[PDB]
């Protein structure tokens, strides 16, 4: 909570897991593939996610070992979520996330990928990207048309594939 | 780079004591000027890298430039430091530095015990274990925390302050004028 | 030589009399109080008029207030 | 701001068991540390029984 | 006031024990206060560390006269340089 | 560890090149300004004059008076070289090119510019003459005096941003500068920076020889470029100049290095003819304005800026409240 | 005049020989038609250009590189 | 959303002989429901001040021989005597939303606006522009701030959603 | 290790490496012609520098509002008007009794020319 | 009309800077791997540039983007043991 | 705490036994203050807390009100006796 100062030394554990607790494989995304299909691991993964973290309010302080039976669960769709969202989307959810690792993974600079990858996401995967406590007479703010907050430079893939989409009639 | 926090405890005794014995009253403000760059290193050093620049700021900016200020355009005689003068001192100098040191670090500890009391404040030696939780979402940092329970937890404490800092305005004015 | 007439003998003559003789202390006066006079009297008129209040961010992870409802997903 | 708190659980499980398994290890190095040596390691300091990370490790 | 408010806004290192013990205070009025001695020692080593400092020294102690040392799964120090490198 | 260390002696030989060359420039366009010639004598069209003096100068006798400290003495001139020198850290030529990327860059910036004050004071305990001391306590009471509204308009800048960040607040001023909405605040801040510098339009302490003249001559004008590069970010678009999407949409195809060699041209091209537009602007004023007693420029600062900076103390917050714009960390 | 085009075409008429000793020996660039030359060797020109200022109309180009 | 209180409250905790109406009341009702007594000593206050300047001249005056104190005088005595009288009329119609003074008058026409309120289909107690992080804070400021009206002038202005009531 | 440490050190080796320069190329060659109780102020010198500080500490005080100023929205607002309000009240005192003036003791001699 | 000698000296400072900016530019892209720096850098995006760091192998922001993640990455996981702070 | 504790006892015990003059008083005092401020900020560090933050940014703000009061009272001690002398006030 507090972050390490004053000559902090890094160290690891030659160790694993015990027999009681089974495998969980791990999710191998790095933060611009993370925070691209972000919205999408929220949108198939709410009851999951949401029973994880009621599981670690409603035992207090047990916390760590008393949910690892839904943190193992919520890894496991995650993962589905990304593979499905690879096999389907492979290229454009590429474009979208090399676009983010530019202009400091600001959502604000990545416009023109993203409606690509709603699109194809919607259309295929079937999951709708949303943002919740927003009320009617509200725009959303991926969906306005000239924003007031534009990037410095469009990435050039980005912008060619999406002149291409509307040149086919996809977007 | 493991020993800075000792070495700048070190500086900072060294400090003080030319801080103390100095020929000149505005070489000794220039040491207390110094100390306050070893605070600041300090407060780096812990981890809050936002104090060292108010220290900066506040106190090296603002009290040491009144002070040296005063010094320019002010008479102050000085005497240096006689041996004669001192030695005199210098009994009760060492019997209230053992006292007073083992007294301040004496209340950091629950014993019964009078030395248990003592030697717990250097039962120092365990290295702390971070941890990371990904709890916290956004940029709150400590001078946004700092605004935020000034204002609305301890906004009384901010208006009084506020007359505080009236007083400040209104004392030194009322003092030196002699209305017409 | 423009004497002070002083604000109580005639009130907008003294607020002529500052804004002619003395501009600084009476703009920096009128910047001043438009602060929280239009803070006051203006802000019931945008929010009925131009747009409401935006939603409140959220600060922390959202907690709802169930009891772990069991679901049949992922149970592998 | 919505986006990282849809990421946040998946971060949280996973951090959970890295506490879970590092700690259990440091448990388990301390009981092969002082067998012999009548010791309770697996009690806690703490009078709850409630789970704890360690703390304040020697420095190596 | 700034009870529990940590460095960023939110609960600090020792609320949820501090929060436990008002729990125990909550629901008891004096002349049964020494129930709740337990919540309090558990906050105040949560304090300072009192017993896991006493503990660890008891633990060094041991491990300091030993010519084995330690046969365990042992722990690593990388350089900041090098924490994925393999 | 080679590369960054390649890149502080590339910014450091930029930096302290432009401090040669802007004593070059104000000598030519004084001139220019007079209807005379500046100096043509000592290079092809009259460059590496500032070259020829320094060169000189560390050539002559130092005097250590009678009266004097000579400890003192000679290192207030390097307390002011460094720290009129180090504040050259944390303005960026570009998104998140400095020389230390610290979240806290204006807390710095601020608590440099506060450090500058000693190097007058303290050296007026230098040759300590009767006449000696009250012109350095008139040099530093101004100092202090104008560094306060300095401080405030700084204040009343990240009142929009809500970050201690520098470059934030330049990527925050991408949909407008600062100078369009506060022009008001761009007057007030041009001659705030020119009396923290002490320019000869409001000076008065005017009206050594050697290391500690040029240790001096070189931090006025690192004190110049500094509160420069201080109004280029905060009140002018720092490194922005217009959108350039499309020109770049025409010209590359793909992320390489002649297309960053190319951005950061003309980022930093934008910062460099804000830059010196403002130092242009400083010999301007220079070059046309009697100077100032004492008591007109305390009465200047004290009755008139500060009542009507409270008065923007008030407004801002004020309209941002007004309408519900509130800025977000 | 303070042109660059003035230097540019005085420069382009006097050419580049020329010029390195012009800019060697003045600030300027001056076009001037030889109207003699001295017993010591010094060369004298007249400019008759137009955009000349009062007293710049007639100089020297002297011989020795320490000019008197 | 943004009227949960989130905390536990006394319910009808009266500080005297008679029943609770606020534990602290906005300042537009109090405002409207103080009596014409209090007005009353609004008006006693405002007089009460250069009367009492001109009083204490008279006994003992300033210079040696009597004159009138000063119209610059008697302008701000009738100030601060209308600060003085809003303070005690303030305090005085407080008083009976806590229900330590005599409050049926009152209580009447609070049972008649929370049912008008619940008739017109809102929020019992107003909605406010702050989250109710901000909105509990405020009232942990202001709660019980008439107590110490002689150090400090403090008000409610926030909507907040508790006032030591049920339902 | 970072590139802004460098600054720190090397900014000093520069002034270091200068005034070695100068101190060891240049003539020293002084001489006694070459080489070469208190007086009273006015109050207002030592005013602008002493009330100068209590205005600094406000400045330094709005700082930690302007980083908060989203969380605290219309509640740390008006704590700050009533804060910045309370300060002025003290700032127009300070310009009333005309504190910082220097005001020149000798006039006209305003007084007129009356006889016998 | 307009002096270029008294314009060139501003000249050279502006193309002193601009050459500055623009190598300087360069030499960050060059550091990075191709891609801009991260100007302003939260606590959570710390942390999550120390856990791509951990999970790419070595390199600085490769970003992977993996189905599952490997091996060595479940056994690669730092804590940060920092000192008595005396 | 060491550094804390050990510039307020070495700044307490220079205040205490001052002979030469008065602005080495004056100076030990700050210093005083400074210790003060290092053992708070180093136990909200350590506890987590902004409160002893809070703590210290409230007693800088009146350590520079005493300075500022307190250096306008030497000024006043100095109008009327154009000397201070070296053994104190
Ligand atoms: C609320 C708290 C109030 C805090 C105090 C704020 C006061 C205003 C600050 C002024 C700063 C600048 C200034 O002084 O300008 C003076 C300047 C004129 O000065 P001047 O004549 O040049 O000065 C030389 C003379 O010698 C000067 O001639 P002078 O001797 O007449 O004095 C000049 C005068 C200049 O200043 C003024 O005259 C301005 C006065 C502003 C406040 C007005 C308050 C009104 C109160 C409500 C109604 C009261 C009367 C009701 C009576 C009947 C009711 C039934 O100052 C005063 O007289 C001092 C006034 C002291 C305050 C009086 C008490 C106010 C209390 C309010 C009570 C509120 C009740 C509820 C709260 C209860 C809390 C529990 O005029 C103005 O600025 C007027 C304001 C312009 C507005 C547009
Ligand atoms: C009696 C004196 C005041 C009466 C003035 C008339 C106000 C009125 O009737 O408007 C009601 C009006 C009601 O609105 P509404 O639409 O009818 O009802 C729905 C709710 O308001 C809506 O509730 P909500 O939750 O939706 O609202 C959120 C809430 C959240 O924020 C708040 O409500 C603020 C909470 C802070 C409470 C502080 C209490 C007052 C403390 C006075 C000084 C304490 C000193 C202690 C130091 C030790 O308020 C806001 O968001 C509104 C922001 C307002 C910005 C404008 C502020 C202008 C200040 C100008 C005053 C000038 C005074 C100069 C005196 C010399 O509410 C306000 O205007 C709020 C004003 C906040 C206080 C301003 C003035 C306070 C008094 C200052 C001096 C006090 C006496 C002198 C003592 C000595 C030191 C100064
Ligand atoms: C700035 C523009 C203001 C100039 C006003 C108009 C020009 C003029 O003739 O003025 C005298 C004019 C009458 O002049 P004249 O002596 O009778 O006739 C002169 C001949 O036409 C001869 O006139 P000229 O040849 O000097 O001007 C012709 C003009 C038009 O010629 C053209 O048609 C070609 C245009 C190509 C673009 C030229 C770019 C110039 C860049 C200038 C740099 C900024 C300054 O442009 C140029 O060719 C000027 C060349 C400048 C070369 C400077 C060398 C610096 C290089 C530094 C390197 C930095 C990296 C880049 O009278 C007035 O303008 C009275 C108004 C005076 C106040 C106006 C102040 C406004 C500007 C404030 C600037 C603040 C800084
Ligand atoms: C960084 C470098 C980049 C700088 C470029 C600017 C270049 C500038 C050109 C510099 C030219 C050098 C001309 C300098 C010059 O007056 O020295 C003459 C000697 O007679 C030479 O002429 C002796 C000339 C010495 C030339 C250098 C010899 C090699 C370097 C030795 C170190 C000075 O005699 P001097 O006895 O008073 O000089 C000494 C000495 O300077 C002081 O350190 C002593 O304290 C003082 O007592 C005094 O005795
Ligand atoms: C006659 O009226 C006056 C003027 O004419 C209008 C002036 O320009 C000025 C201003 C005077 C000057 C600019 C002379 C400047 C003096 C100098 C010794 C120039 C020195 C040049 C330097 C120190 C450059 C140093 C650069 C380096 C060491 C490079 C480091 C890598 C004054 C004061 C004046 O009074
Ligand atoms: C508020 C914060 C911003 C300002 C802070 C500083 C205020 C300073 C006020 C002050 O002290 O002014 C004193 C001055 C007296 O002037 P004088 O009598 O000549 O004496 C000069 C030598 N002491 O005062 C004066 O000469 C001028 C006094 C002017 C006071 C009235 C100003 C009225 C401005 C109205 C603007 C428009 C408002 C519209 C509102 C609409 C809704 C109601
Ligand atoms: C950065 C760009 C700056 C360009 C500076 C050119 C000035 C020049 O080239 O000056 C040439 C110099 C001085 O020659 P001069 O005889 O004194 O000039 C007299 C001209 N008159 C006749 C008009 C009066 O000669 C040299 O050998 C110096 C060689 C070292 C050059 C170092 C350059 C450092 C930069």
């Amino acid at each position: 909570p507090r972050e390490a100062a004053a000559h902090w030394v890094p160290f690891e554990d030659k160790a694993n897991m015990p027999d009681n607790v089974p495998d969980v494989v791990e999710v191998g995304a790095t933060s611009a593939p993370l925070l691209s299909a972000s919205y999408f691991i929220g949108a198939k993964c709410k009851p999951y996610n949401d029973d994880f973290m009621l599981c670690r309010e409603e035992s207090q302080g047990s916390g760590a070992i008393d949910c690892l039976k839904e943190g193992r669960r919520v890894t496991r769709c995650a993962v589905s979520v990304i593979e499905d969202i690879n096999k389907s989307c492979l290229d454009e959810f590429r474009l979208h996330w090399q676009c983010l690792e530019q202009n400091n993974h600001q959502l604000s600079g990545c416009r023109k990928a993203e409606a690509l990858l709603n699109k194809c996401v919607f259309t295929k995967l079937n999951l709708e990207k949303k943002i919740p406590g927003l009320r009617p007479d509200e725009e959303p703010v991926f969906l306005k048309k000239d924003p007031w907050i534009k990037p410095a430079v469009d990435d050039f893939k980005s912008v060619r594939a999406y002149a291409e989409a509307k040149k086919n009639g996809t977007l | 780079t493991y020993y800075f926090i000792e070495i700048t405890i070190f500086l900072a005794i060294l400090c003080t004591i030319f801080i103390i014995s100095a020929k000149n009253p505005m070489v000794s403000i220039l040491y207390m000027i110094a100390l306050f760059v070893i605070a600041a290193m300090y407060l780096y050093l812990i981890g809050l890298g936002i104090f060292s620049l108010l220290y900066i700021m506040i106190y090296i900016g603002a009290i040491a430039v009144l002070f040296l200020f005063i010094i320019t355009l002010l008479d102050i005689n000085s005497t240096e430091l006689s041996v004669k003068s001192n030695i005199r001192d210098l009994p009760l100098v060492l019997i209230s530095l053992i006292v007073l040191t083992i007294s301040g670090l004496m209340i950091y500890s629950n014993d019964s015990i009078l030395i248990n009391k003592l030697l717990e404040a250097f039962g120092n030696d365990y290295n702390t274990i971070i941890t990371q939780d990904w709890f916290n979402i956004e940029n709150t940092t400590l001078l946004t925390t700092i605004g935020n329970v000034l204002l609305t937890n301890n906004a009384f404490i901010l208006l009084v302050l506020a007359i505080v800092l009236l007083l400040g305005i209104i004392g030194p004015i009322s003092i030196t004028m002699k209305h017409k | 030589i423009n004497a002070n007439p002083g604000f109580w003998n005639g009130p907008f003559r003294y607020l002529r009399w500052s804004a002619h003789n003395r501009p600084h202390l009476f703009f920096a006066f009128a910047i001043g109080i438009a602060g929280p006079v239009a803070a006051l009297t203006l802000t019931p008129l945008r929010r009925k008029y131009l747009y409401p209040d935006h939603s409140p961010l959220p600060q922390s992870y959202p907690l709802p207030q169930r009891a772990r409802e069991g679901l049949t997903g992922f149970d592998d | 701001l919505w986006a990282r708190i849809y990421l946040m659980p998946l971060l949280q499980a996973e951090e959970d068991r890295q506490t879970v398994r590092r700690s259990i290890a440091q448990l388990e190095r301390e009981k092969e540390i002082m067998k012999g040596t009548g010791f309770d390691v697996d009690k806690s300091v703490y009078n709850d029984g409630k789970f704890h990370a360690p703390a304040l490790m020697i420095p190596p | 006031t700034a009870a529990g408010i940590s460095l960023t806004g939110g609960r600090n290192r020792c609320f949820s024990e501090w929060q436990s013990f008002m729990h125990c205070t909550a629901k008891t009025d004096a002349k049964s206060r020494a129930q709740c001695l337990p919540n309090f020692e558990d906050y105040m080593e949560c304090l300072h560390h009192t017993k896991e400092k006493a503990r660890l020294r008891e633990i060094e102690s041991v491990l300091k006269q030993k010519k084995e040392g330690l046969e365990a799964p042992p722990v690593k120090v990388i350089p900041v340089k090098a924490i994925g490198l393999v | 560890m080679i590369i960054n260390i390649v890149e502080i002696l590339i910014f450091l030989v930029c930096v302290l090149f432009s401090v040669a060359y802007l004593t070059v420039a104000e000598r030519k366009t004084l001139a220019y300004m007079q209807r005379r010639l500046g100096p043509n004598f000592v290079g092809y069209y009259g460059l590496l004059q500032a070259f020829a003096d320094a060169v000189k100068l560390l050539l002559k006798e130092i005097v250590l008076p009678k009266e004097s400290n000579y400890i003192i003495l000679v290192i207030s001139p390097l307390i002011t070289l460094i720290t009129a020198l180090i504040g050259w850290v944390v303005i960026p030529l570009g998104p998140g090119i400095t020389l230390g990327e610290l979240n806290l860059g204006i807390l710095f910036s601020l608590a440099i510019g506060s450090l500058g004050v000693f190097g007058s004071l303290l050296s007026g305990w230098s040759s300590n003459s009767k006449y000696s001391l009250l012109g350095s306590i008139r040099s530093t009471a101004q100092l202090i005096s104008y560094e306060l509204i300095l401080t405030s308009i700084f204040i009343i800048i990240i009142m929009f941003v809500s970050s201690l960040n520098i470059t934030t607040i330049i990527e925050t001023q991408r949909v407008v500068w600062y100078c369009i909405p506060l022009l008001p605040l761009l007057l007030i801040f041009f001659i705030a920076s020119v009396a923290e510098t002490a320019r000869p339009p409001f000076d008065l302490t005017e009206s050594y020889s050697g290391s500690p003249f040029v240790f001096f001559f070189l931090a006025e004008y690192s004190n110049i470029i500094l509160i420069s590069a201080f109004n280029g970010y905060l009140l002018l678009g720092g490194y922005l100049s217009f959108n350039y999407s499309y020109l770049f949409n025409i010209l590359f195809n793909d992320y390489s290095y002649v297309s960053f060699l190319f951005e950061g041209l003309i980022n930093s091209s934008a910062y460099a003819i804000k830059l010196v537009f403002l130092m242009f602007s400083f010999i301007w004023v220079r070059a046309a304005f009697p100077r100032f007693t004492y008591d007109n420029l305390i009465n200047f600062c004290w009755i008139i800026l500060l009542p009507l900076l409270f008065g923007i103390f008030l407004i801002i917050p004020s309209t941002l409240y007004i309408f519900d714009s509130f800025p977000t960390l | 005049s303070s042109s660059l085009y003035r230097v540019l075409r005085n420069a382009w008429e006097v050419g580049p020989r020329s010029y390195w000793k012009q800019l060697n020996s003045i600030g300027d660039t001056k076009s001037g038609r030889l109207v003699g030359t001295d017993i010591y060797g010094n060369k004298f020109y007249e400019t008759d250009h137009q955009d000349e200022i009062h007293l710049r109309t007639r100089y020297v180009e002297y011989k020795e590189k320490d000019y008197d | 959303s943004s009227s949960t209180p989130l905390v536990k409250t006394s319910v009808n905790y009266s500080y005297g002989d008679y029943p609770l109406i606020d534990a602290d009341p906005h300042f537009k009702r109090v405002v409207g429901y103080m009596r014409p007594s209090d007005y009353g000593v609004i008006g006693l206050a405002t007089a009460a001040l250069p009367a009492g300047i001109c009083f204490a001249e008279w006994l003992d005056p300033v210079k040696g021989k009597f004159a009138r104190p000063s119209v610059k005088f008697l302008r701000v005595a009738t100030m601060l005597g209308f600060a003085v009288g809003f303070g005690a009329a303030y305090a005085r119609s407080s008083l009976r939303f806590f229900g330590v003074t005599e409050n049926a008058r009152e209580y009447k026409k609070d049972e008649a606006q929370m049912a008008a309120r619940k008739a017109a289909g809102l929020e019992p107690y107003g909605t406010s522009s702050l989250t109710p992080e901000l909105q509990e804070i405020a009232a942990k400021n202001s709660a019980h701030s008439i107590a110490g009206l002689f150090i400090f002038p403090w008000f409610n202005f926030v909507n907040h959603p508790y006032h030591g009531r049920e339902q | 290790m970072n590139t802004f440490i460098i600054f720190i050190i090397l900014i000093p080796i520069v002034g270091f490496a200068l005034l070695a320069v100068n101190i060891l190329l240049a003539v020293y060659k002084p001489y006694n012609e070459k080489l070469g109780t208190r007086l009273a102020f006015n109050a207002a010198f030592i005013l602008v520098a002493i009330l100068f500080l209590p205005f600094d500490l406000e400045i330094s005080t709005l700082l930690p509002y302007v980083m908060s100023i989203y969380l605290v929205s219309n509640y740390g607002f008006t704590i700050v008007l009533l804060f910045l309000l309370i300060l002025i009240i003290g700032f127009v005192y300070e310009i009333n009794t005309n504190a910082l003036k220097i005001n020149k003791h000798n006039k006209p001699n305003t007084d007129s020319l009356i006889y016998k | 009309a307009i002096p270029f000698e008294a314009l060139l000296p501003y000249g050279i400072i502006f193309g002193l800077l601009t050459a500055g900016g623009g190598a300087m530019q360069v030499l960050h892209v060059y550091r990075n791997g191709g891609v801009r720096d991260r100007f302003a850098i939260d606590q959570w995006d710390s942390q999550m540039m120390e856990r791509d760091l951990r999970l790419n192998g070595g390199q600085g922001r490769k970003q992977v983007d993996q189905a599952t993640a490997p091996e060595a990455f479940k056994h690669n996981h730092v804590w940060k043991s920092e000192r008595p702070l005396i | 705490m060491f550094i804390g504790t050990i510039i307020l006892v070495l700044s307490f015990l220079g205040f205490v036994f001052n002979r030469r003059n008065i602005i080495l008083a004056f100076i030990c005092l700050e210093t005083m203050l400074l210790g003060i401020n290092l053992i708070l900020l180093r136990n909200s560090v350590l506890f987590d807390d902004i409160s002893g933050s809070l703590f210290a940014i409230v007693i800088i703000i009146l350590a520079g009100v005493e300075s500022a009061i307190g250096l306008s009272l030497l000024v006043s001690y100095y109008r009327l006796r154009g000397v201070i002398n070296s053994y104190g006030i």
